[PDB]
RNA sequence: GCUG
DNA sequence: TTTTTTCAGACTAGAGCCGCTG
DNA sequence: CAGCGGCTCTAGTCTGTCCAGC
């Protein structure tokens, strides 16, 4: 199949490249602005119960800047950038507030100005010919993907987390195994901890002033009664026997009903607001609202059941007693459980604060003039500020400090300066991660290369200095993923066998054939037969049945099965090989190349896959045709696009030690050349331009 | 060992009555009264043996009229039986020569 | 050590066959510039790339990368590059030539870090101390530390045999 | 390129705080001889060429 | 002491610690011993897939989805035993799998509630349930023939 | 692989459709079964399905440590009221049994009356778990706070058990009217209908 | 020659095992005088060095045992009266290799364990093949405590030194003698230099804090002398020991080795600036002015 | 952020 | 009211602990 | 039967992490 390398400009045209970026932020201007909406929806004042302001739909317009009182005409990338203006676009949005006793309902209101990057969907570039370019001054080889904020163009570098509604087992500085989910919603962002500082089982969260000892925990949820919990966990002489330790703790104090440890967990939680806050929410009251909502916030309560919950603190005790035996530790180094986000993320998180914080302001001006200035109805429209949205968002993509004390998230260096040295440095900066762990200055840990990385990750491209891995490129071929609906792979997965997780008593756990079903991180029932469920699954998502981004991994170690759809995984193209022979069969080559089909045409005819990090772990891909063997799965499109931009501008990589490699991927971003087409247009504050470049 | 309650299902402990030891519940009147011998045997794993008997062993397995090896067809060979692992394994059975000229393991 | 054998003996044939005229040997038989093993590696085969003076971990389960087998403990699953730099790498040779490197250029950079923060150290520590006429060093509290340097009062630079002072065959000779 | 990259100072402007010269080529910048060059000279010997260097040429 | 309330040794399956001194089954081993070693009546329980494929009669509604209450009483499919221990119920012109589910071993009783008056009523229990099956469609031959 | 042994027909009932429960009790193992077991009552709502069940448990037995006995039920009831009493000897007589609902939805489960050559499917109006209550520890608590410092009615409902002839009468109404042989009407739809339905486009 | 170190590794004692960190991070290690170094090495020599049976005794005592490896078989035994964990122990491991344990010894390690077993009511049975432990006297004592006392009686050293874990025996090449040294990984050099067989006269270690406490001042001084000298042959990088012998002398001729720590230079100054050009600025001139 |  | 974003490290108090120490 | 001596223990806490150059 010679022409296999034609995929990749098939591939590329559509996704890949700087497209991570710009795909990222369209989803953000045109989903997930919406589900925050909707999440804050509704801001009622204390000092009148009638009074209500819901939010009906948010628009985010096309990029205008208006230089006098009402002119509001369009505005061009080239303009910004040579005024020293901000490039962005009005947040208009539909409420209907009380007023003065009706429901009045408004079309079109604007609650702030929103920062666009370049090549985006709501942009003016984009659809546009290379002559139409030239009329608005802009490069037609432009990366894209970055905001003209105060006349700077400025990059949101891709962030490396580890992945949220995903239990981590990992060793505290005590050799200590512990555990920690991150539990990312819509409303709420929480970090719940299990662990075992004197041999004896113990919850920790924020909420809480003390440690409290699991068996309290499970009482306080309803698995009342000391063999449900012991059945849940575990029935092996040695997962029992470890408990053991921590059922003696609540044995000793006199928890042995629901309302004795619910009561214990509300003498410890922090009540830190006094004040605002009126009369209300008992001790038993305040705990059955953290039991509910803060504790393990992605498993979702039905009407107060916490059958769901219960069942997954006990997978995650149990996975503490396996490890601390053996002491096999997850690694936080595989990719797997490592998950980037990129601009929508990022701009989502502050968007959520910023509409918090505005609906707040709102609320606290209603609750001071409603009750006291005058008969004269409190019309909130007036009083709304569209400075509050507008200001945040500029001051946190100019200067790189993202300080949202809401999430505790206080990280700097988010956003830099696009680097105009040449064009590779900026095409560089587009596909640029930076990871989670910074002070870190052991040598085997995050700047290590991990074989994970491997088609992911240019394994050449990094910085020699302060951050030799810190600081990593992505490679040509990789697409992160964007978050799906999840309505059908839930739905397939209940048709294909996998009874409910409620009808049963937690004793099925710990058979050996039984196997947990877990979508995004919540358990969706227990499997018998492993393999059906992932060929099926994979034979319907080859089909277009399901989408082509959903991830299904089974681990046999731990009797799970992982469907992904989360979001920010890592995913690169495949051949598949069914009975050692590749399927894109020459002619459907040739068939890309004259334009009968496309390269989505080959996901969903079966020839093509994708496969994340996790998947990879059960596929047994094969470089060449010629090393094709009896179990490999699938095949690589073509080996080059391992390098990344920076790798491949140097001739016959492979034939040279390593360490040149990397020196040379720096210095071609530090080169002297051509920027762009409107190189002579731009007045930037230094370029550096080669005479007679060849 | 757990043993848990027939009625709710609580952890039962082992306390001292008037007349015999019994297992009871801690949240309801359940208990049960220890009547005869009962047991529970943990056996955990022994050392490893393989680098003990090497290099001219005390061993003492061999008797009169015992077999020969059979390569050699002489009785110049110890052999031995051991359990590897705790005492409930079936005993292995594994053999050395020895003699002039000769070196060999066998099984 | 098997996997050494292969790259000595290869080394071994390279050098033989290579002219008295190579540019890369004479520069390696004077002390120039490089070494035999980075002609060989050039020339004949590059060896196993050892990180933390093993084989390369396996980053997937039971498996170093997704190209080979589960459990597979063959020589080339591992980190072995029977290939040459002049033949050129693999694409899974070349990722594990790229994992040893990397882990070189970590160590310098970390390194350095290291040493700058111990010599301040040893310099916030031991800069009082000086030779008196006495002989004797001492500290700026006049404690002695010793009676004479290094026991017999000489001084490192001017040693000319490994820590003695006269190398005598050699002075005879002059 | 070496063009920028060459920085000369003899007498020019010191920092009102401190009285010592600037930090940056753009200011006039002054070069900052360090701890480990400072011990380097105690390790060469020479008491007259660290007081001439860090208090007369500095800020005596 | 009494020999039918021992403490409860913590596998259900080994309940036994004091005393007066398994493998996994299959649905077609399942279905065999109830047809030709013991003639015994018992009580299956089967989850069915959330949509069958039927239309609800005359039922007024859309497409939407299907389930043992809108059908009628009477014969429903057949279903099939085949060699090497494949299992089908044929319940249509489609062939639906089964499988045996989870392995329950705590007690289940099937019990009839009827609230014959206003206040009061009967409560009836008709047997234990011991068996779990499970049907779901198979996606391979649905989808490979269209 | 043809069909050699056991086409089974497979019928289906509705007599018992709005009356069928499963209940289960996680914590109660296989072997040991409520049948020998005194029921004192049974109580119901009928929406928001919620039964409770109180369960008798003897005093001459051995495994009953009478002394702890005498002291629970002090604490749960005033020393000689007994105008509201959860026991009315001075021994605690009865467990309580409290349930928790599985799921809101049971359409796709139905019981399943093998006998040889057919079965009998019938659908379930609920799936409950059964569990043994402590409310007994927190009345005892707060009748000790005293001295120191729901719009759906019950239902009762007659316990028959699995022994009595209304369960072997009962029984019965798991079959349906045998029907000899027929094609269903309904169930006739194609593997292309049957595939759009279970995977309806988005 | 910290700065010029390639990172090579290869530093295992030719053993294949037990790598000794050997760059920086050991000149690091010596120069801090840390108490605690990772990689402690004990190199003993024994009486006999010709025989392979001698070193497998020697090894014996020098390493620690564990209850349960020679333990054929543990069980918490319930009767009508008197619940009581009995571990049954064999005698055959106890022969077959030639560990001097009894009932009477084990009984003795059952007490001082800290699992409250410190009561004389653990009791000896039949030969040397049963030991009893009842119960403990309180914290949860009916079955609980015998339930931590089961998990915790396997874990309990029979024989040998608990501190040393990992003795592994090295045959030296020569062809007219071959000798056997035993190499110990752990930090008692005084047990480690008195059983029965380990001539003390040759022991030695890597640690100069477990140095110092046994073998005087002097000794310190010559083994930071040659840790030093050692690990930086190791690492290629020559030096002279005039340098090792100044920095030697230098950390110990205050009576005590003093590490050059932040600590160790407030024992060795007492002048305050100089103290305070280095760490804690704020510390040492307050405490300096008070 | 990059050069040293 | 709601996450973490390095890795040790050799000091400084308490909490006991058990046993002789009177 | 009672007490204070040292223990001994876990965590606690503050303290670093190359030079500079733009
Ligand atoms: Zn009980
Ligand atoms: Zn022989």
């Amino acid at each position: 199949v010679e022409e296999k390398w034609r995929l990749l400009p098939a591939f590329l045209k559509v996704k890949g490249l700087v497209k991570q970026h710009i795909d990222s932020f369209n989803y953000f201007i045109n989903v997930e602005i919406k589900k925050i909406m909707k999440a804050n929806e509704k801001v009622t004042s204390d000092a009148d119960p009638m009074w209500y302001l819901k939010y009906l739909n948010i628009y985010v317009g096309l990029p205008d800047v208006e230089e006098s009182f009402n002119v509001t005409r369009p505005v061009s990338p080239h303009e910004c950038r040579l005024r020293d203006m901000t490039y962005s676009a009005p947040i208009t949005v539909d409420i209907e507030y009380t007023r003065g006793s009706q429901r009045i309902i408004r079309n079109a209101l604007p609650i702030g100005r929103m920062p666009i990057m370049l090549r985006s969907s709501n942009c003016v570039l984009t659809g546009k010919t290379p002559a139409e370019f030239a009329k608005l001054n802009e490069c037609p080889l432009d990366p894209g993907g970055y905001f003209i904020v105060k006349g700077v163009e400025k990059v949101i570098l891709i962030q490396e987390q580890l992945s949220k509604n995903r239990i981590i087992v990992e060793a505290d500085r005590k050799g200590a195994v512990g555990a920690s989910v991150t539990s990312s919603t819509h409303e709420k962002k929480s970090r719940t901890n299990m662990a075992v500082k004197q041999g004896r089982f113990y919850l920790r969260h924020n909420t809480l002033s003390e440690d409290i000892p699991i068996v309290i925990i499970f009482k306080a949820m309803g698995v009342e009664s000391d063999q449900e919990i012991v059945q849940m966990i575990g029935t092996e002489e040695h997962v029992m026997a470890a408990f053991g330790p921590s059922l003696e703790e609540c044995q000793k104090a006199q928890i042995f009903t629901q309302m004795q440890a619910l009561k214990y967990i509300g003498n410890k939680v922090r009540r830190q607001r006094m004040w605002g806050g009126g009369p209300k929410k008992t001790k038993i009251e305040e705990a059955r609202e953290l039991l509910a909502s803060t504790i393990l916030t992605h498993v979702p309560v039905k009407e107060f059941n916490f059958r769901a919950k219960c069942i997954y603190t006990a997978v995650m005790v149990r996975r503490v007693i396996l490890a601390q035996g053996d002491n096999k530790v997850d690694d936080r180094d595989y990719y797997g459980n490592k998950r980037l986000e990129l601009a929508g993320q990022l701009l989502s998180l502050l968007f959520e604060d910023l509409f918090k914080k505005f609906n707040s302001e709102m609320k606290k001006i209603a609750d001071q003039v409603i009750p006291k200035q005058r008969a004269a109805q409190f019309d909130v429209v007036k009083h709304m500020r569209q400075d509050q949205i507008t200001n945040g968002m500029v001051n946190a993509i100019s200067t790189g400090n993202w300080s949202l004390k809401r999430f505790k998230m206080d990280r700097q260096g988010v956003t830099q300066v696009l680097s105009r040295l040449s064009y590779i440095s900026a095409l560089g900066m587009m596909t640029r991660i930076s990871s989670q762990f910074e002070k870190t200055r052991k040598v085997s840990g995050p700047r290590s290369l991990q074989p994970s990385q491997w088609g992911m990750l240019c394994p050449s491209d990094t910085p020699e200095g302060e951050a030799c891995g810190l600081v990593k490129n992505l490679a040509l071929m990789t697409h992160i993923t964007t978050d799906m609906e999840d309505g059908p792979i839930v739905k397939l997965a209940s048709n294909l066998g996998v009874e409910d997780v409620n009808l049963l008593c937690g004793e099925e756990l710990s058979y050996p054939n039984v196997f947990l079903v877990f979508l995004n991180g919540n358990i969706l029932g227990v499997i018998r037969d492993h393999k059906k469920l992932v060929n099926t699954f994979r034979l319907m998502r080859r089909a277009g049945y399901i989408n082509e981004f959903v991830s299904i991994s089974t681990n046999l170690t731990d009797r799970c099965v992982y469907i992904s759809s989360d979001g920010g995984r890592l995913c690169r193209p495949y051949i598949i090989v069914k009975k050692q022979k590749p399927a894109v069969t020459n002619k459907h080559m040739e068939e890309l190349a004259q334009g009968y089909r496309n390269f989505e045409d080959f996901l969903h005819e079966s020839l093509v896959e994708y496969l994340d990090v996790n998947e990879e772990n059960d596929c047994n891909i094969a470089l060449y045709e010629h090393t094709i063997n009896k179990d490999t799965t699938h095949l690589e499109i073509e080996p080059f696009t391992l390098l990344g931009v920076c790798a491949g501008l140097i001739p016959y990589p492979h034939h040279n030690q390593s360490p040149r490699n990397t020196y040379q991927c720096a210095m071609g971003k530090q080169a002297m050349g051509t920027i762009g087409y409107n190189q002579r247009n731009r007045i930037d504050t230094l370029m550096y331009l080669l005479a007679y470049p060849q | 060992m757990l043993l848990f309650c027939p009625g709710c299902g609580n952890g039962l402990i082992v306390e001292e009555g008037q007349r015999c030891h019994r297992f009871a519940c801690n949240t309801c009147p359940y208990v049960h009264n220890i009547t005869r011998k009962v047991t529970n045997r943990k056996y955990p794993k022994l050392k490893e043996v393989d680098d003990v008997l090497g290099g001219a062993a005390a061993w003492e397995n061999v008797d009169s009229t015992a077999e020969s090896c059979p390569k050699c067809e002489h009785p110049r060979a110890y052999f031995m039986q051991l359990q590897t692992r705790s005492a409930d394994e079936p005993m292995t059975t594994f053999y050395k020569c020895c003699n002039a000229q000769c070196g060999h393991r066998w099984r | 050590k098997e996997l050494s054998v292969i790259r000595d003996h290869a080394g071994s044939a390279c050098l033989r066959e290579l002219d008295k005229s190579n540019s890369p040997l004479t520069m390696a038989l004077c002390g120039s510039k490089g070494s035999f093993i980075n002609i060989s590696q050039m020339i004949a085969c590059v060896g196993q790339q050892a990180i933390s003076g093993s084989r390369v971990p396996d980053g997937f389960e039971n498996r170093s990368l997704p190209h080979f087998e589960k459990h597979s403990k063959l020589p080339a699953a591992k980190g072995f590059v029977a290939n040459s730099f002049y033949s050129g790498l693999t694409p899974t040779e070349f990722f594990f030539h790229t994992m040893a490197g990397r882990e070189g250029l970590v160590d310098t950079a970390v390194k350095t870090a290291e040493t700058g923060y111990m010599q301040r150290r040893l310099v916030k520590s031991l800069e009082d101390l000086c030779s008196q006429y006495d002989l004797t060093v001492r500290s700026s509290t006049g404690d002695i530390i010793q009676f004479i340097y290094g026991g017999d009062g000489l001084d490192p630079a001017a040693m000319e045999g490994k820590d003695e002072p006269l190398e005598f065959k050699r002075v005879l000779d002059n | 390129m070496v063009l920028d990259k060459m920085h000369a100072r003899a007498r020019g402007p010191r920092a009102v705080l401190t009285r010592q010269p600037t930090e940056g080529r753009s200011r006039d910048g002054g070069l900052r001889l360090g701890e480990m060059e400072r011990d380097c000279l105690i390790g060469y010997g020479a008491s007259m060429l660290l007081l001439e260097r860090l208090m007369i040429s500095s800020d005596a | 002491i009494i020999n039918i309330k021992k403490e409860k040794r913590e596998t259900d399956e080994e309940t036994k610690q004091i005393l007066r001194m398994l493998p996994k089954d299959v649905s077609v081993a399942e279905l065999l011993r109830e047809l030709s070693l013991t003639k015994e009546e018992e009580l299956l329980f089967l989850q069915l897939p959330d949509t069958l494929p039927g239309q609800p009669p005359t039922q007024d509604i859309a497409e939407n989805a299907c389930t043992l209450a809108d059908l009628t009483e009477g014969q429903v499919g057949k279903l099939l035993i085949r060699k090497s221990g494949r299992v089908q119920l044929l319940l249509g012109k489609v062939t639906l799998d089964v499988t045996m589910g989870t392995a329950c071993s705590f007690l289940q009783e099937l019990v009839s509630v009827g609230l014959g008056d206003s206040r009061t009523g009967e409560m009836t229990v008709l047997g234990h349930v011991k068996h779990k099956l499970v049907c779901s469609p198979d996606f391979e031959s649905l989808l490979d023939h269209k | 692989d043809d069909p050699v042994v056991q086409e089974i027909d497979v019928y289906l009932a509705k007599s018992l459709a709005e009356k069928l429960y499963l209940f289960q009790y996680p914590v109660r193992p296989a072997s040991m079964t409520y049948d020998d077991i005194p029921h004192l009552s049974a109580k119901i709502k009928p929406k928001q399905q919620k039964v409770e069940l109180e369960m008798a448990i003897d005093t001459l037995n051995p495994n009953y440590c009478r002394s702890k006995g005498e002291q629970i039920a002090l604490n749960v009831d005033g020393a000689c009221a007994d105008e509201t009493s959860t026991y009315s000897s001075k021994l605690m007589d009865k467990q309580t049994f409290c349930s928790s609902q599985t799921t809101s939805n049971t359409s796709r489960y139905a019981a399943a009356l093998y006998r040889q050559g057919e079965l009998h499917l019938t659908p379930l109006h609920g799936i409950l778990q059964l569990r043994p209550s402590f409310s007994y520890l927190d009345k005892a608590d707060a009748k000790h706070r005293e001295r120191e410092a729901a719009e759906e009615p019950w239902v009762h409902l007659h316990y028959y058990g699995l022994r009595d002839s209304r369960s072997e009468h009962e029984r019965q109404y798991l079959l349906c009217p045998g029907s000899s042989g027929v094609e269903n009407t309904e169930l006739v739809k194609s593997p292309s209908e049957y595939l759009m339905m279970l995977m309806p486009p988005s | 020659p910290g700065t010029q170190m390639t990172l090579k590794t290869f530093h295992f004692a030719g053993v294949a095992s037990m790598n000794i960190t050997l760059g920086v991070p050991r000149i690091k290690e010596i120069i801090n005088a840390s108490k605690a170094i990772s990689t402690p090495i004990i190199t003993a020599q024994l009486d006999k060095d010709d025989d392979a049976d001698y070193a497998r005794l020697v090894k014996g005592r020098i390493e620690k045992t564990l209850l349960g490896e020679i333990s054929e078989y543990i069980e918490e035994v319930f009767l009508p009266d008197d619940c009581f964990i009995l571990v049954k122990l064999s005698l055959e491991r106890i022969r077959l290799l030639r560990l001097e344990v009894n009932a009477e010894t084990v009984r003795y390690s059952i007490c001082t364990s800290k699992l409250r077993v410190k009561p004389g009511d653990v009791a000896v049975h039949g030969e040397a093949v049963v030991c009893v432990t009842p119960r403990e006297n309180s914290k949860s004592s009916m079955y609980y405590v015998l339930q931590f006392l089961k998990e915790d009686l396997p874990k309990v050293v029979v024989q040998g030194i608990p501190e040393v874990s990992r003795a592994v025996i090295h045959i030296d090449e020569q062809s007219g003698k071959e000798k056997y040294k035993l190499l110990v990984e752990g930090d008692n050099l005084r047990a480690v230099m008195a059983t029965h067989g380990v001539k003390g006269t040759r022991t030695t270690s890597n640690n100069t804090y477990e140095v110092e406490k046994t073998l005087g001042i002097e000794a310190a001084r010559t083994t930071i002398i040659n840790e030093i000298q050692y690990t930086m042959v190791n690492h290629g990088m020559s030096i002279d020991r005039r340098h090792v012998m100044l920095l030697s002398d230098l950390m110990t001729y205050k009576g005590e080795v003093l590490g050059i720590t932040r600590f160790g230079l407030a024992k060795m100054k007492e002048s305050v600036l100089m103290l305070a050009s280095f760490e804690k600025t704020a510390d040492h001139l307050f405490d300096a002015a008070y």
